[PDB]
């Protein structure tokens, strides 16, 4: 049974984690005390991908919660699933880095990381065949991008074969809540290219765009944006835990998507997203939801896939499907916008199905696009960074900590080589 | 005697045998508990308790596929010492099937064969079942067919491989892990059937009048072909078509062992009454390009040597009469240097019905195995498809980092293009 | 006649005999009270009242082990004047069992043997049971079997010692108390078997399908071998395999008396039905390096003289026919200077089931006793592992302070290395 | 039946002995009056290792209580088990040596120790086969370090074959409650090497470290540290009193641990140690608890075992085990930190199991490591003692009694030869 220890750096990465295990404990039928109350035994036959056992019929999630500031630990302790986690796993410092990167990586985060890897090694020891690590954090912040990349580069030193996932929340140019967001973002990606095996650049703009346009909610009060990123987080590992007609592991997406070892930056997408009570009854019927899935509106990263041709696309399905109706529909998408895919990867749409849907639907299907229009994301940040780095504003809060000044010109050139690398295949053949 | 084991590998390989061994229990009265409430010994080594054990080795490196078989129905039929199971799935990586992980579990699969090949007085041959679509079906089988050819030299070994479809596709590295496996199956294999996966949809669309077929409406049709190929070893008629005096009616040269299967009839239940399914239409249906099992047109190429394998209530009078219309009075041109025609494999046993409700019962059936040169058009849509990807060196770093030398793709493409030149070489006789 | 007494030394000696004599009560219908509700007289000198005293003497210097047998079940079966018991454990010490404390309780043990060796008209031999893991199992047994061969010269004496594993270990001083034992068991012993304890975990995990076997799951698998070795003395067939016959049917020299036991079949109750357990399968399974009862690969070494001891529904037709496969057309190479083959020990009685629920019933068995030269790699550990400890003079002062002279280790290693040179000496014939 | 008279010297040894018999009287089901109220007869068949019989069904523990300080007798005489002990055994002086060593050994202790040997020979006469003497005392103090070593060198004169145990609470540099602690410690060890054949150098720092980190108690109020050293004191002799699958006596331990007659200084360790209400129900599972048992946090001596390779290790299990899972785990531990063991002792981890757990668990397992990192315990004291001996401060309270000044320079060389002897195998092979 392949195993995935699940770290949660940052505050937002802890805000989406309490709605991540809320999905899975419903998906495996697990009470908030930690027992099993599920009906179908096909759930219980493989829960060891995400769980452990107690000295009873009681299961405990393989989670490592890391945040430099408490209170968010007091939220998940007093939430709906407070008695679910292992209380030894709750690693939390004292101060909380105030949106600083040098603090939280060099100064403050180094005093906490050795308390973390004594719990990573404990969870790596109780696993038979470890599959990989997935950590959910927020770029742009202080402790999701300073502690997070320190935690990755210490883990990938010790486990250079296990897969690495990162559900990073990149900053958006419109919905920005931090003046030093273009500093902490462009510092993380230098230490995120070389160590993570496949990330997931979820933006927070398009999640506000889905809940207005597609989902058509009134007020998206953070119990949805930090929930919708969990529905596509269970959608990737829904083939590890359930029997399918054709299933794909985390190694399978990490070998069908990347054509070069630098190009692991994915824009995920989930469908069906109905209205609350309108489109799920009045209009939408659910075969062939790929035309919803490939839409520019129904993305997570705030980039336009019409502005840049795809490289590889993974569409993990979940419902009780029919493999002709999956694949013949998948060919019609590849023949419709035939200029929107790269030439030298023929028949790039990797598919995978399962047999158990999410509870409350009949069919569902995520989508993990490895586009080259993710260069429009990094072209925004490298615009905002190069504006602020001219005046060298906000540098005494980083150079005051143990971080040099040539580190920024080194880290900006590492990003601008990545955008030079992603543009290398948009126009060539 | 005449026993014949069948190893299975891949997500395709176990899923076929989950439904292929569903069929053989119906063709011998074997219960799902393995307890028959004559001569089945080509597929079942029975025990003294009244049980029956199928002679198959279900392997996969990923545990989530065999555990469907190991927990649902038919969980008491098999033997738990033979359902070999790894831990890592060897995800679409030929080097992870041939060098990294498959190297570890070869010595358990190969050990279980000698615990089954020592219960065989007469061993007809091996029946592998894999897909060329990456992973263990191409990576672990290449480490297995290379392995069996050392220990079992003078022994036939069939191969029911699934070819990657031209337009329909599942993997992204489908063209990478198919040039790498034909260097194995060109030498070590013998009469490697290569059915396609798209072409059985175009049989389950018009010939079979169902819509949206799953992989259970498609693996039943691939189980019926392996039934009537081995219907000579366990029934009666005018056969003499055992797997060594049949495969020398197929190959003209040691490199042209790539026939295509074709089954007929596949007529649905509602259309079963509106057609007299007799031997004239039953034979003429096998040569329709909309009725082959591979996405290729045999009207383009030329047949070398078919092998018509009948079964059911036929008589060799009109078999030899309906052949002569197809032999002479048609435009399906044979190659010049063999005018003898093709074999004929008449057997008495009619085919059965899997109770899933796919195709109603008939009285006649064919599995013609034509060694046509229309398989060369099934590789020019792979030689171009692979070289389009290898020109930009995409996805090579997921193989060269796993224990595979980078020059092997420049060897496998060099080999399989010389095969296509060789396959088109025997297409002409006179200047 | 044909009586055979079994003495038991150590914590391993009684815990085997707690489950060894559990098996003989099922193999003769004897109740736990000793009151049978033919010929059991090889193991049970019965009394006139209807009871049956088992002819065994349990020796341990520590009372905490025999008091389990003296108070639980089978507490009325044994004779209370024969469960000899000291006060100090003297454990993990050769000299404290051979010089200090074991010198005191020898005169109660050896007197109790002559109160049982004077009820035997025909005394076949003694069956000791100990471990080489220190304490009384090597210290007291070296004192006992030196004392027995003075009073009983022309009498065989078997030895079912538990040789210590290379990796799985319990005592820290475990290599010291085995080099000091082989100086005794080279001279005084006869056909000293040496099973291991790690090799049963590689049997009770794959061949027998249970997880985490206790010491009550290896002391039943060691009980069946002493059953089927002495199954010739008390049953029928085509045997002639009494303990004086197979003794010099096995050893080629007075120094090569170290065979290995091997049992087959050991298949669990779940896969007891999915495999026909016939005599060709039973012998071919009995030669696997993954099925021996010691941590050694017999494919590395060469067999000198095997000794198969079948029992149950076999016939000497296909026993002698299945042997010739293993005799000639295999690569398990015999030594050159004896081409006669090996003994065949066919018995009539099938093996029974201990009701603890470990292995289901069968119809055939074999306890092959190969005198291979692959035991020279079992002593290749302890010739090095003890020499690695003695180079730094570790733990010597717990022996030189007890009565053992410090030059004894320099004598025992010098003897045991010359034995290993002697074992590898008879492996070659031609220049 | 092997017998062990148990001598609670000092006051801290009397403080941990009042919680030592509270374990055993629960472990055999003995009421505080002294009767038997136990259920299973397998715990009654051998109680004579630690007990006697009166003229009824009423047992009296084989205990000798020695303290120059009085009044702490009246704690255990008026505690929960005041009516359990034999009142003739209560030996106590009048003054109470005030953290002096020369007083308490030469002057004060010699006027009391002849009353003790008229009781330890009274208890040696009612024993059939004596195994050894346990004595629990506090090193660095006044009574247990000066009366204790006078008591050992008088006992080992009369019984040179019986084994000896010493559960000496050593001083620690961080938690020190005595200014003359590095004087009474280094005077005791010279008279502790030559006479006892296995000690158990527990510490009071790591006991404070366990109740905050591992056990996570709020206030370690001395009813826990005196209890936690009582669990690993019953755990050594839990094979003498219970029928095990593979049992080990005290003679079996001292023949498996010391490779040379001077290397008897063992750092014990006990596991499982849960939280107070969390891990004992939810998180912790109890197969393969050796991962807890080998950690640096779960030790008794405040020393880092990673700073020095182990010589020999005894792990006495208690629960209903499974001897493959005991030994396969034991090989995986020895192969993991394969540099942390001595080369010339191969396969050193001694196992020993039993059949009866402590009342309130299912499995439990002590651990008795004979490390070489115990030289760090003696390099602190021989640093502090050599600092004070330069100025020769606090010396008239020892030279005032019948103790010479050259005794300290002799006792330091006898300690520094031991640290030279323990360092002799950390680097050699
Ligand atoms: N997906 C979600 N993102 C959020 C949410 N709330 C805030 N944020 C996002 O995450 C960012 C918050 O920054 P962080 O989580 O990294 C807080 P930081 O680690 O920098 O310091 P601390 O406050 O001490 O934890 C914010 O800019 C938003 O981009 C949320 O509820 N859900
Ligand atoms: N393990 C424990 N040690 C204690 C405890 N209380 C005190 N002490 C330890 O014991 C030391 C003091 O106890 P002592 O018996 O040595 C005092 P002394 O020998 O002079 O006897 P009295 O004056 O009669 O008390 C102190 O430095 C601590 O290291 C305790 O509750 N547990
Ligand atoms: N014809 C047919 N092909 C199938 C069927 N199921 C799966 N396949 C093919 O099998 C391939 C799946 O991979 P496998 O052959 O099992 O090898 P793999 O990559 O190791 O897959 P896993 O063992 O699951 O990791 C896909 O390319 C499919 O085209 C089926 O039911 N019928
Ligand atoms: N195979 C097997 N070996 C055992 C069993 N019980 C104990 N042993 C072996 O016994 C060895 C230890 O020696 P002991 O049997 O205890 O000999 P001893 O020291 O004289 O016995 P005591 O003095 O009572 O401690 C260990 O290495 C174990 O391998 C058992 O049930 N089965």
């Amino acid at each position: 049974m392949r195993e995935i220890v699940h770290i949660q750096a940052g505050q937002c990465g802890n805000q989406i984690g309490a709605k991540f295990w809320e999905v899975i404990s419903d998906e495996h039928g697990i009470d908030p005390s930690g027992n099993y109350v599920g009906d179908s035994d096909l759930q219980l036959e493989r829960i060891s991908v995400y769980y452990n056992e107690a000295s009873s019929h009681k299961y405990v999630p393989r989670a490592i919660l890391v945040d430099l500031e408490p209170g968010t630990m007091d939220s998940v302790r007093s939430g709906a699933f407070g008695h679910l986690f292992r209380p030894d796993n709750f690693i939390f410092g004292q101060s909380g880095a105030g949106n600083n990167w040098a603090k939280g990586h060099y100064t403050e985060g180094a005093e906490l990381v050795d308390s973390v890897l004594d719990v990573v090694r404990k969870e790596c020891e109780n696993c038979d065949c470890l599959q990989g690590f997935q950590l959910t954090h927020s770029l742009g912040g202080g402790t999701g991008s300073g502690m997070g990349t320190l935690l990755i580069s210490k883990v990938r030193e010790e486990y250079p074969d296990r897969i690495m996932n990162t559900f990073s929340v990149v900053p958006s140019p419109k919905v920005s809540d931090t003046v030093v967001e273009p500093y902490n973002a462009t510092l993380s990606i230098h230490q995120l290219v070389e160590n993570t095996d496949e990330t997931y650049c979820i933006d927070n703009e398009a999640l506000y765009d889905i809940c207005f346009r597609t989902l058509k909610l009134a007020t998206p009060t953070y119990g949805d944006l930090n929930h919708l990123v969990s529905a596509t987080m269970s959608g990737v590992t829904t083939s590890l835990r359930f029997p399918g007609q054709l299933n794909a592991d985390l190694r399978k997406l990490a070998v069908n998507m990347v054509p070069f070892p630098r190009l692991h930056f994915f824009m995920p997408g989930f469908a069906p997203l109905t209205a609350r009570g309108s489109q799920q009854y009045r209009a939408l019927t659910v075969p062939e939801l790929t035309q919803q899935m490939f839409d520019a509106k129904n993305m997570m990263a705030a980039c336009d896939p019409r502005h840049g041709r795809y490289l590889t696309v993974a569409t993990v399905f979940r419902g009780r499907m029919s493999m002709k109706e999956v694949d013949e529909q998948m060919l019609a998408i590849q023949s419709k916008n035939s200029s929107y895919f790269v030439e030298w990867i023929p028949n790039n749409v990797k598919v995978a199905v399962c047999d158990i849907p999410p509870r409350g639907l009949k069919m569902s299907s995520t989508f993990i696009g490895n586009s080259t229009a993710i260069q429009e994301l990094f072209k925004r940040i490298s615009e905002q960074f190069t504006a602020m780095f001219r005046r060298k504003a906000f540098l005494h809060w980083y150079t005051g900590e143990g971080m040099d000044e040539m580190e920024f010109t080194e880290a900006e050139s590492n990003m601008n080589d990545l955008v030079s690398e992603y543009q290398q295949y948009q126009d060539a053949t | 005697m005449r026993e014949c084991i069948s190893i299975h590998v891949g997500q395709a390989g176990v899923q076929i045998g989950n439904a292929c061994w569903e069929l053989y229990c119906l063709e011998h009265g074997i219960q799902p508990d393995g307890q028959m409430p004559d001569s089945f010994n080509t597929f079942f080594s029975e025990t003294g308790a009244g049980k029956h054990v199928p002679r198959a080795v279900f392997v996969d490196l990923e545990p989530t596929v065999i555990d469907e078989v190991r927990t649902g129905t038919y969980r008491q039929l098999f033997h738990p010492e033979q359902l070999i199971t790894g831990k890592e799935d060897a995800a679409n990586n030929y080097a992870r099937g041939h060098y990294t992980i498959g190297k570890e579990i070869i010595d358990l699969v190969l050990d279980r064969i000698r615990k089954l090949a020592d219960q065989c007085t007469g061993l007809q041959g091996f029946l592998v079942f894999h897909s060329f679509g990456g992973g263990t079906g191409s990576g672990f089988t290449s480490l297995l067919m290379e392995r069996l050819s050392v220990d079992y030299g003078k022994k036939s070994k069939l191969e029911f491989s699934i070819y990657p479809a031209p337009q329909v596709s599942t993997a992204v590295v489908e063209p990478y892990n198919s040039i790498l496996t034909t260097h194995t199956t060109l030498e070590h294999s013998d009469c490697a059937f290569m059915v396609d996966n798209e072409a059985i949809y175009d049989i389950c669309r018009r010939n079979l009048d169902i819509e949206r077929p799953t992989y259970t409406n498609l693996n039943r049709l691939i189980g019926q072909i392996v039934s009537s190929i081995t219907a000579s070893l366990r029934f009666d008629g005018a056969l003499n078509v055992d797997l060594t005096e049949f495969q020398t009616n197929l190959v003209p040269y040691p490199r042209i062992h790539f026939p295509l299967a074709t089954y007929a009839p596949v007529i649905s239940a509602e259309k079963a009454y509106h057609e007299q399914l007799s031997v004239a239409e039953i034979t003429n249906a096998c040569f329709e390009p909309a009725n082959q099992m591979v996405k290729c047109d045999p009207r383009h190429g030329k047949y070398m040597a078919c092998c018509l394998l009948y079964r059911g209530d036929v008589v060799p009078k009109d078999v030899n009469a309906a052949i002569a219309t197809i032999k002479t009075k048609r435009t399906i041109q044979f190659v010049d240097w063999c005018p003898t025609g093709f074999k004929v494999g008449i057997n008495y046993q009619p085919p059965t019905v899997v109770p899933g409700g796919d195709l109603a019962k008939v009285q006649r059936a064919v599995c013609m195995l034509s060694n046509t040169t229309a398989i060369a058009e099934a590789w020019a849509r792979l030689d171009h498809k692979f070289d389009l990807m290898y020109a930009k060196r995409a996805f090579v770093h997921w193989y060269v980092g796993e224990g595979m030398e980078e020059g092997e793709f420049s060897e496998a493409r060099e080999d399989m293009a010389a095969l296509e030149k060789d396959y088109e070489e025997v297409g002409v006789d006179s200047v």
